[PDB]
């Protein structure tokens, strides 16, 4: 029972409360104060090591829940948050389990440079001035280079004619949030 | 036993155990003599070591020794042959042609390191031999680089 609740922060818990019912028939088991229905489980997360997960008893009832709590903030590269769940008897005479969704310089030896930039969330790379520098994207042809997450950026002065120092090269991530400047010369 | 199972899942018998959240906790032992270890979960930092060797010589490797530490507490990881610390990464040259690398596990220990390999001598039009390295987890779900 998921109670809406999305994982978007690594400073909270998670914790999806269990129901479980009879076979052959459906029956949710009985919650009552009086029972221990000898109930055992394991909760772990699949595919993904994003968060990890517990089972957990509610202190004085016939009430089990999964607790869940994320290891980070979610990348790009996640997608889901497989939660597993196993359930028994205290004696393990069976089982029954189920999985679910949760600076730069430059010269007439060394007229380009290759700036590399790892992230998830796509980047934006750019000169302040577009008259004294060029940049280009480099395409990565090799599959390798994607699986790294590692965005490639050619630096270049926009003449071999023309000296130059300090030029800031502005880097920025596609939400408009994370900013970088890298000031760049030719000599 | 475990202090949390949820940052740190062991087995009762064989003493197994998986690192599943960031965090602290301990492992327990039950029977007397009854006794404890603390234990921590975090890569935030490279080091590379140099060991002197400048590239002077085509016909020579060049194996660059790879030390990694924590998120936010810079300390080393455990080498320790009871362990596999789940650590993959890729090495390469950039902006020059004058020499290939590789990424590479010293067999039989939590030991990493660069291999650097050139293809020629080197010119006048050179400034550098920049190294790149790339460490993850082996589900890459996180990458860090330098």
């Amino acid at each position: 029972d998921f109670s809406d609740q999305i994982i978007n922060n690594s400073k909270k818990r998670y914790e999806y409360n269990l129901k479980f019912f009879t076979a052959g028939s459906d029956i949710e088991l009985s919650q009552d104060s009086t029972i221990d229905q000898n109930i055992k489980g394991i909760c772990t997360i699949k595919e993904s090591t994003f968060a990890t997960a517990f089972f957990e008893k509610v202190k004085g009832k016939e009430q089990y829940r999964c607790v869940v709590q994320p290891s980070g903030v979610a990348t790009s590269s996640i997608d889901k948050v497989t939660l597993y769940v196993e359930v028994s008897n205290a004696h393990k005479t069976y089982q029954y389990d189920t999985t679910i969704n949760l600076k730069i310089q430059l010269s007439p030896r060394q007229s380009t440079f290759i700036l590399n930039i790892q992230s998830s969330s796509p980047i934006f790379v750019e000169s302040s001035d577009n008259s004294l520098l060029s940049v280009q994207q480099i395409s990565s042809s090799g599959g390798d280079d994607q699986l790294n997450n590692l965005y490639k950026y050619a630096i270049q002065p926009m003449s071999v004619s023309t000296s130059f120092q300090n030029v800031p090269l502005l880097i920025s991530s596609a939400d408009g949030k994370s900013k970088t400047t890298v000031t760049v010369s030719y000599s | 036993s475990s202090g949390d199972p949820s940052i740190l899942q062991v087995d009762p018998i064989t003493g197994k155990a998986t690192a599943i959240a960031a965090g602290t906790t301990t492992i327990n032992y039950i029977r007397n003599p009854s006794s404890q270890t603390q234990v921590v979960i975090s890569i935030g930092r490279i080091k590379v070591d140099f060991s002197d060797q400048i590239i002077n010589n085509s016909k020579k490797r060049y194996e660059y020794n790879l030390k990694f530490f924590t998120a936010g507490s810079d300390i080393e990881l455990s080498q320790d042959s009871t362990i596999d610390q789940n650590i993959k990464g890729i090495c390469t040259i950039k902006e020059s042609t004058f020499a290939t690398a590789f990424f590479e596990k010293v067999k039989g220990k939590e030991q990493y390191r660069c291999v650097v390999q050139p293809s020629g001598v080197a010119t006048s039009s050179i400034d550098k031999v920049t190294l790149y390295v790339e460490v993850s987890n082996a589900h890459k779900t996180y990458q860090y680089d330098t």
